[PDB]
């Protein structure tokens, strides 16, 4: 067929936990080429993790994980496991599988293991390492100040706060207007929770006539919320 | 076996010679690669071994080697570009992708406009505040800001986020969230926020009163 | 004796193959005769005047000799080729005739014969044993004859050419004879002891793999693994002995062999000093006797293989000549042609040979008038389908009689008898062909009008005008691309294109809707106009349209009548009314032991020594020729004393190094075999109950996996490393010397070495290609035969064996053409092999004469180079073919490396999962949809709900195996539901720690087993992970009401209930199960049919014991005794996997 690597597993654990990430290939035989496990930081960079070759039985881990993670490669059903143990807080990254390159076309030799690059990948399963669990994001509307720019470009929004886990949808005019709306990405709060702020630019020419709502919809907490926007008055 | 994509976060315009240097560790010796990744989506393989392209890849991308000064250069820049490239190297059971670069589009310096808003009394009850003195529609990305509560060098109480460059006219925005617990935001009256940008002939100063 | 099936052309083939076998075998000794004469001329002319700078006589003689050599080469070319082909052609032809006649007499073989034996034994017998005969009679006989030829020719050329020396040599033979013979007795006895001890310690895996399920419930992995290790650590003590003994003996053999060399050389040095036997005639006797020895030595297995040939062919011939009771193929039968539909029975008794300890027929007395329909009823367990099978005489009853119009059942020519009647059975199976072709097989020759008219009338035409490729769709392996009710309708279309005179209808309306049933009913009704039809009763709502209606109570006519005649007749009817095997590397099979590297190091250093021993004998031989040029006796004879000793020094050093290499690698091998045995078993036990419930991973095949493939891996690990190392030394210094000495002869001979060497390689390549194509064609015909060894009873019913015979032949003719290609492919390269050994002499020596004349290298150097290379390659060949089959133990390693890594979805070892502290036995089912992914076509549970409360009970009433055992499993979490959830104690069982969950669920299954231990050891198996106090046993021994009878036994808690423990009843070993489930203090029970061997009291006592501690804790019960169902707390029925 066409080369198709998918992943599985993954989705929640705290520090001190196990997990199993299963990369199932489709379109080729597993034991012909090498298999790696890259890990994309949440917003920072892209760092290798391991590999295994099931035709010379040769495994190899990067330092930061040695002894802790274990790879394996079940060639009864074209599958490549990565079992994880004792996860910290510096491992919330997303974890793509990958297949290292071969030049001949149908197998790879031992010399120069994966020195021609990695060609096919999957789409990463995102994993996390937070304590406790998730809570509700009580919004506190960023009401435009009464010192608003008279007939200028007025900022206004609301702060959806203490919410987990990602994502949450924040819409304006209840899905009828998001011009000038910037959904600032989810930034993390010290104890482990999050905060995002969605603000919009408006002229003060209409501040009397039109009055809006920031519309929040926090799906994994089983809750959908509203809170009207108002130009704040002393 | 360490890798350094030295000119991190490039800022080149469409239609120009564009350069990337990815200076390696010692002697990888032509076994490096070059990956281009558009955000959120898996990285692609662009070229390998520092010379020779993959399949399906356009022939406007140049790979150059010299000793251990590598280079990935461009001249076409079809706007399908503008992502982040990572130059992994692979050698002796140790593979390292180095910390890559990005490519920012060019535009005129966009005047930054600041907005400050005291936290909602709807909010102060829970025992905290989170006041935001952010910015909007500024170019370039480099903006220095100063919280100054009751005329003080506020440090360590700022966590700023920034969206990715606008697709249409390519400016930025900013959100800075100064938080304060209940025991704090009750004893100070004038809360002053400052910004510093080259678009501003004068680094300005947002403020308010606690009422 | 064994060559019966032979035309004349076979005999001509064999004989014109044998004579040329002999005339090939005699081809080296003549070669040595000429070698003698030529070295004589060379060394004579050399010493009598060496000419490093009138000599052309040397050339005249050497060209003469080149003609002799090559002319001899041509001779062996032709004779080699003919030996190979003609022998393998006679092989192929005779084996094809064999196969064909064997089938045609397995179809003629009755069903009693099928009731006796197995049905994979047969097909495997076919495939393997026919290959066994083929290789046996095939060609090994040719090679054996050429062996005896080269032998007697070696000794004769000896005595003819110099007799004193030949007697010296042949005199000490009986000592080498005694030596290698006691070598054989030693090694054979030790192999026997070793194997017997293992197979005494491998019945454990076979009694704890024939019962994987009870184990994997009660938590008995590690108890087993340790019952295994404790036995492998007995067998190592004898493994080691065999290692040292066999390899001492091998070293001895070489000490003696090298001792023989020294003796002969010193003697035939005194007898050359005396000017009696010249070097040319002195080297002749030497080498000819050497060649005699090597050939006749290296052809013993071509006798073991012939023995295998006979050993197989015995049973095959035993069957082809076998001749049964009533013959499915003899036209000797008094077949009437006009007859009514009369069917009269009387006092027929019939028992089974395969089951004679239960009377199944008890004397039936029924009359069937012509046309009048009787409809048969009866309960579950009397033998209806049995009676049908009888009516058509697949057997012979004991002391009764059936007749048609009084005419005997021994009258009807069986083709007539089973082509005149028709039957549709419980599951009439469809073979692997079309629809039109199944129907054609209905009769054999029919009309398309009959076709569509039956098809329609058979209620079964719509899907045809719906089916893909409407007319000719492929109903493949066991009817997967169908509905249910279509299969009985299509069977009825087949059976109606038959136009029978007696019809039989059995359970063919079990998964239909009513209307289609009624259609086919009225269709056979409007078909019966003078004939009878007998039908076995599924639902007594349609039986009503009968002339007479009959029931059974133990096989006799018990109740006979029509509707109202029985409705008040009060018998039984009244109560019834309401394969990739991913290849492995080498590196991986090795990494399987990088914890005996010291042994590999000793052994490979030692090996390289042992194997670089020829370049010695090349340079030694060079020096022997060198000393004999000028002619000063005094110092010659002293040099020759020296060289006899050197041979003696090599005879000792060879002993030590042989014994090391052998013994060291014996140790490494034994160790790795013990480790792979243990590891693989332990990995078997950790697999979910699907993998074991396959037709591929049976107990036979797994037990073979352990008992041979573990052994075979050592081949590819150690011996192949020793062997690569050997040959590198044997032929690296070869070429290194031969380049320091022959700048230019060496290249020329290197340009021939590959032929003598790559006979084997080119044959491996092409023989492998054709062996693949063969095995494929063989597997086609094997399919066609697996059919009528599986679906036998049907095929003899339709009598349509004889169509399968020709269908079989049509494929059999594939592999025969395969063989006829293999002949020529094999032979031409074999002959170039044996053929090209002579042309090398010719070329090399003629060229060396060229140089010597021109003056590039002394004759001692041409003899060096030539010996170092040519006897190099010829030694390489024998070395290699001493190894064990590396192609066959690089796959074996693959078959264990796939059993190692395979990750079961339900890991029976895992240390994770929510552990619940204290457990309330609240079991719940949520519309659980289920099917065995083995026969994945019938959804066993079609959405099922059940819910029981603590201390309470459930109980599922109904019919046998209706979907009533699968519930017993989905809690023990063998299988997982296709759909549905079984959340336990409020929480989902797809989240518990499986190792924990089964620790609360005590079970008394339908057939409890007692292992090969003592009874104490056996019950206290009831709990593991904590040893059982002896009183715990005793406590349950009074609980389940069993402590008394124990006090009668020899060893109360210590008697041995053996393999199955045949010392026991059904009611006591079943009772032990209660003893067994109760030591765990199990929360929920599952008392699946504990009373099928429990007597009244045995159960009637223990139910008090079953429930008393069951009080305060649930139980599901799925049994058959109403008098337990009634007092139960709850109630459920199961109809086709559904509740109502
Ligand atoms: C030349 C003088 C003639 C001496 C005659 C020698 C033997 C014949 C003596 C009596 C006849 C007895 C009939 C023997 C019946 C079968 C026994 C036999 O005998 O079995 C051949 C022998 C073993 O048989 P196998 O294949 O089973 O071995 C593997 C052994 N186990 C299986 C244990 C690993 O063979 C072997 O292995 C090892 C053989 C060692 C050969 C070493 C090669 C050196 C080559 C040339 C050097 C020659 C110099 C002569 C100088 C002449 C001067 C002009
Ligand atoms: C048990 C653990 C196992 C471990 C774990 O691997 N293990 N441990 C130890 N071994 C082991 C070690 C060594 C052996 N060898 C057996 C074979 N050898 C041998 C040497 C010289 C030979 O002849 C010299 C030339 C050849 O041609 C001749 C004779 N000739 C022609 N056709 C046939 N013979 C000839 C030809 C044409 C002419 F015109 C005249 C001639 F004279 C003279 C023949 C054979 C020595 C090596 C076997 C097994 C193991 O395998
Ligand atoms: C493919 C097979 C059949 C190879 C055929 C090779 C045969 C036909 C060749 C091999 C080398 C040849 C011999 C080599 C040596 C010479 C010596 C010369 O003074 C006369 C020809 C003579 C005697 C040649 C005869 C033919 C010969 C034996
Ligand atoms: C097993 C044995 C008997 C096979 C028969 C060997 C035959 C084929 C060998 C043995 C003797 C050989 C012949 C001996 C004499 C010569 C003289 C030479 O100048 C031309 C070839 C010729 C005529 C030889 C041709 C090949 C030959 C006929
Ligand atoms: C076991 C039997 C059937 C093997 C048959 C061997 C016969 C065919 C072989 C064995 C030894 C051979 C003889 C050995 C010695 C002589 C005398 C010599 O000056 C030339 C070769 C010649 C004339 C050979 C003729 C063929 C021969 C007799
Ligand atoms: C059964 C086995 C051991 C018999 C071996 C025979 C050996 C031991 C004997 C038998 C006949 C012997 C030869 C008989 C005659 C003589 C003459 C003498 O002045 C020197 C030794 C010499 C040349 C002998 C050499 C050794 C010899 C070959
Ligand atoms: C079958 C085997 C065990 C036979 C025993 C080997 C005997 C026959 C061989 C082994 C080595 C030989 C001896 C080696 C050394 C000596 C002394 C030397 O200056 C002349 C030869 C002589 C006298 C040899 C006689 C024969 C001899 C003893
Ligand atoms: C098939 C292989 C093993 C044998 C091939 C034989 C060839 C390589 C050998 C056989 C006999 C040799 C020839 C025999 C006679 C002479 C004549 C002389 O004035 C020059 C060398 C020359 C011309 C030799 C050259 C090589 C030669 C033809």
């Amino acid at each position: 067929s066409e080369v198709q690597l998918v992943e599985s597993g993954g989705g929640l654990v705290q520090p001190g936990g196990s997990l199993r990430l299963s990369c199932a290939a489709s379109g080729f035989n597993l034991y012909s080429s090498y298999i790696h496990w890259v890990r994309q930081a949440p917003g920072k960079g892209l760092e290798w993790v391991a590999y295994i070759s099931s035709y010379y039985g040769s495994t190899s881990y990067a330092d930061s994980v040695k002894g802790r993670f274990t790879i394996s490669a079940d060639t009864s059903k074209n599958t490549a496991y990565l079992q994880m143990n004792s996860l910290r807080a510096e491992d919330t990254a997303v974890y793509y599988c990958a297949r290292s390159f071969s030049i001949n076309g149908s197998y790879s030799w031992w010399w120069d293991q994966a020195a021609y690059g990695l060609d096919y990948w999957g789409q990463g399963t995102l994993v996390t390492v937070s304590s406790a669990s998730t809570k509700g994001p009580s919004v506190f509307p960023l009401a435009p100040s009464s010192k608003s720019t008279s007939g200028g470009t007025a900022a206004l929004g609301c702060l959806v706060k203490d919410y987990f886990p990602e994502p949450v949808t924040v819409s304006w005019n209840s899905g009828a207007l998001t011009s000038g709306v910037h959904t600032f990405p989810a930034v993390l709060q010290s104890s482990g929770l999050y905060s995002l702020s969605s603000v919009v630019t408006v002229p003060s020419s209409s501040l009397g006539t039109q009055t809006y709502i920031c519309n929040v919809n926090h799906k994994p907490s089983n809750t959908k919320v509203d809170k009207k926007v108002e130009p704040k008055s002393c | 076996i360490q890798m350094t994509q030295s000119p991190s976060s490039l800022s080149a315009s469409v239609g120009d010679r564009v350069t990337i240097t990815c200076r390696a560790s010692q002697s990888v010796s032509s076994a490096v690669a070059w990956y281009q990744q558009k955000p959120g989506k898996a990285p692609k393989l662009l070229i390998y071994s520092a010379s020779s392209l993959y399949s399906g890849v356009p022939s406007r991308f140049s790979g150059s080697r010299s000793g251990t000064d590598f280079t990935l250069t461009i001249s076409s820049l079809q706007p399908e570009d503008f992502a982040t490239y990572y130059c992994q190297q692979g050698y002796s059971k140790l593979i390292t992708f180095g910390q890559g670069t990005k490519v920012e589009i060019k535009r005129t310096v966009a005047a930054p406009s600041v907005f400050i808003f005291p936290p909602s009394d709807s909010q102060l009850k829970s025992g905290t505040a989170s006041v935001v003195c952010l910015l909007n529609n500024f170019y370039p990305r480099e903006a220095k800001v100063q919280w100054k509560v009751d005329n003080a060098l506020q440090s360590g109480n700022s966590q700023e986020s920034v969206t990715e460059q606008d697709s249409k006219d390519s400016t930025y925005s900013l959100s800075s969230t100064l938080t304060l617990s209940k025991a704090d935001y009750e004893k100070h009256k004038v809360y002053a926020c400052e910004v510093t940008h080259q678009g501003l002939s004068s680094p300005v100063t947002k403020s308010f009163n606690r009422g | 004796t064994l060559f019966r099936y032979s035309d004349w052309q076979d005999k001509l083939f064999m004989s014109l193959g044998t004579i040329m076998a002999i005339a090939h075998g005699s081809g080296l000794p003549l070669m040595m005769i000429v070698f003698g004469e030529m070295t004589d001329k060379f060394v004579d002319t050399a010493g009598n005047f060496s000419f490093p700078v009138p000599g052309k006589i040397l050339e005249e003689e050497m060209t003469r000799y080149a003609y002799y050599y090559s002319g001899l080469g041509a001779g062996v070319l032709v004779a080699a080729y003919i030996q190979v082909s003609f022998w393998t052609l006679a092989a192929g032809r005779q084996i094809r005739k064999i196969r064909q006649k064997f089938f045609h007499a397995i179809l003629r073989q009755e069903i009693g014969w099928f009731d006796i034996n197995d049905t994979t034994e047969l097909n495997t017998r076919l495939t393997d044993d026919i290959s066994k005969i083929s290789e046996g009679i095939g060609d090994k006989v040719g090679m054996f004859f050429q062996a005896v030829a080269t032998f007697f020719a070696g000794f004769i050329v000896g005595f003819i050419r110099g007799w004193k020396l030949t007697l010296v040599i042949m005199a000490i033979s009986p000592i080498l004879g005694l030596s290698a013979a006691v070598w054989a007795k030693i090694l054979s006895a030790f192999s026997d002891k070793e194997l017997a001890a293992y197979a005494k310690a491998g019945a454990v895996a076979e009694e704890a793999l024939g019962a994987i399920r009870t184990v994997i419930a009660f938590g008995g992995q590690n108890k087993e693994l340790e019952r295994y290790q404790k036995h492998l650590e007995n067998a190592k003590e004898i493994g080691i002995k065999k290692a040292i003994s066999a390899n001492i003996s091998m070293g001895i053999a070489f000490l003696l062999i090298y001792a023989s060399y020294a003796l002969a050389f010193w003697y035939g040095s005194t007898l050359v000093i005396s000017k009696e036997y010249t070097i040319g005639n002195a080297m002749t006797v030497f080498f000819s006797i050497l060649i005699g020895a090597f050939s006749v030595g290296q052809a013993a297995p071509c006798i073991d293989a012939f023995a295998n040939a006979r050993g197989a062919a015995y049973v095959i011939f035993d069957i082809i000549d076998n001749n049964p009771k009533i013959d499915s193929f003899s036209e000797r039968g008094h077949k009437p042609d006009s007859i009514k539909g009369n069917l009269e029975f009387n006092d027929v008794h019939f028992s089974y040979p395969s089951r004679a300890n239960v009377k199944i027929l008890k004397g039936l007395n029924l009359k069937v008038q012509s046309g009048q329909t009787v409809a048969l009823v009866g309960s579950s367990g009397c033998g209806k389908s049995t009676t049908v099978q009888l009516i058509q005489r697949l057997y012979d009853p004991d002391e009764g009689t059936i007749n048609i119009d009084g005419q005997d059942i021994r009258n009807f020519n069986v083709n007539y008898l089973r082509e005149i009647i028709g039957v549709v059975s419980q599951e009439p199976v469809l073979f692997s062909t079309t629809i039109a072709e199944n129907i054609c097989y209905g009769r054999g020759n029919v009309t398309m009008d009959e076709i569509k008219k039956a098809v329609k009338e058979a209620n079964a035409y719509e899907f045809i005008m719906k089916l893909p490729q409407k007319f000719d769709t492929l109903v493949g392996e066991r009817g997967a691309q169908l509905s249910g009710g279509q299969k009985q309708r299509i069977a009825i279309a087949r059976a109606l294109v038959r136009n029978p005179k007696i019809l039989l209808l059995d359970q063919a309306t079990s998964a239909l809707d009513t209307e289609s049933e009624a259609e086919v009913q009225a269709a056979l009704d409007k078909a019966r106009e003078g004939r009878t039809t007998i039908v076995i009763a599924h639902r007594l709502s349609t039986v009503r349209n009968a002339d007479v209606i009959a029931g059974f109570e133990d096989g006799v006519i018990v109740e006979q009548g029509s509707h109202s005649e029985l409705m008040k007749k009060e018998g039984v009817y009244f109560k019834l009314v309401n394969a990739n095997v991913p290849p492995v590397s080498f590196l991986k099979v090795l990494k399987l032991n990088k914890t005996e590297w010291p042994y590999f190091v000793v052994g490979t250093v030692c090996a390289i020594a042992n194997g670089g021993l020829q370049p010695a004998f090349s340079v030694i031989f060079s020096e022997i020729i060198a000393i004999f040029g000028p002619g000063d006796d005094a110092v010659k004879q002293q040099k020759c004393n020296i060289f006899s000793l050197i041979f003696l020094f090599l005879g000792i050093i060879s002993f030590f190094t042989f014994f090391l290499q052998g013994f060291t690698f014996g140790k490494a091998g034994e160790i790795l075999t013990r480790r792979l045995r243990s590891m693989a078993f332990k990995a078997m036990l950790r697999q979910d109950m699907s993998w074991f419930d396959d037709h591929k991973n049976s107990t036979g095949a797994l037990s073979t996996r352990l008992a041979t493939d573990a052994a075979q891996v050592q081949g590819a690990t150690g011996t192949r490393l020793a062997l690569i190392a050997q040959n590198i030394a044997n032929l690296g210094t070869g070429i290194i010397i031969s380049f320091i000495y022959g700048w230019q002869l060496t290249l020329l001979l290197l340009a021939v070495v590959p032929i003598i060497a790559v006979s084997g390689i080119v044959e491996m390549k092409l023989l492998a290609g054709n062996a693949k194509r063969d095995k494929k064609e063989l597997e086609a015909a094997g399919k066609i035969a697996t059919e009528a060894i599986e679906n036998i009873r049907t095929v003899v019913s339709l009598t349509q064996e004889r169509k399968f015979e020709s269908m079989y032949v049509e494929k059999l003719y594939g592999p025969y053409r395969n063989s006829v290609q293999k002949a020529h492919i094999y032979g031409i390269t074999f002959s170039i092999s044996q053929a090209f050994m002579y042309f090398s002499y010719a070329g090399c020596f003629r060229f060396g004469a060229y140089l010597i004349v021109n003056g590039h290298m002394r004759f001692r150097d041409v003899i060096l180079v030539f010996s170092a290379i040519v006897f190099g390659a010829v030694a390489l060949g024998h070395a290699s073919s001493f190894a064990p089959d590396y192609a066959k133990a690089k796959l074996s390693a693959a078959h264990l490396f796939m059993l190692f890594e395979r990750q079961p979805l339900i890991d029976s070892y895992s240390e994770e999962g929510l552990k619940p502290d204290k457990f309330e036995g609240n079991i719940t089912f949520n519309e659980v949809v289920f099917n065995y992914p083995t026969r994945a076509n019938v959804p066993v549970l079609q959405g099922l709900s059940l819910e029981v409360k603590k201390g309470q009970t459930l109980a599922l009433v109904g019919s046998s195996g209706c979907g009533k055992s699968t519930v017993v499993q989905l809690l023990e979490r063998f299988y997982d539901p296709l759909a549905g959830t079984v959340l336990l104690d409020g929480q989902e069982a797809k989240k518990l720690n499986v190792q924990w969950l089964r620790a609360q669920l005590g079970i008394v299954s339908q057939e409890p087993i007692l292992f090969d231990c003592s009874i104490a050891e056996n019950i206290a198996y009831g709990d593991n992970s904590r040893v059982v106090s002896q009183d715990e046993i005793v406590s349950a021994a009074k609980a389940a009401n069993i402590h008394p009878f124990i006090e009668t036994l020899p060893h109360k808690y210590e008697t041995r209930v053996g393999d199955k423990g045949t010392q026991l009843s059904g009611g006591q070993k079943q009772r032990i199960a209660i003893a067994r489930a109760l030591i765990r203090q199990p929360q929920i029970l599952l008392l699946d049919q504990a009373t099928s061997a429990l007597d009244t009291e045995s159960e009637k006592v223990v139910q008090e014991a079953l429930d008393k501690a069951r009080e305060g804790r649930t139980c599901i019960v799925i049994a058959h005794r109403l008098s337990t169902i009634q007092n139960a707390d709850l109630i459920v029925v199961f109809q086709n996997g559904r509740v109502k």
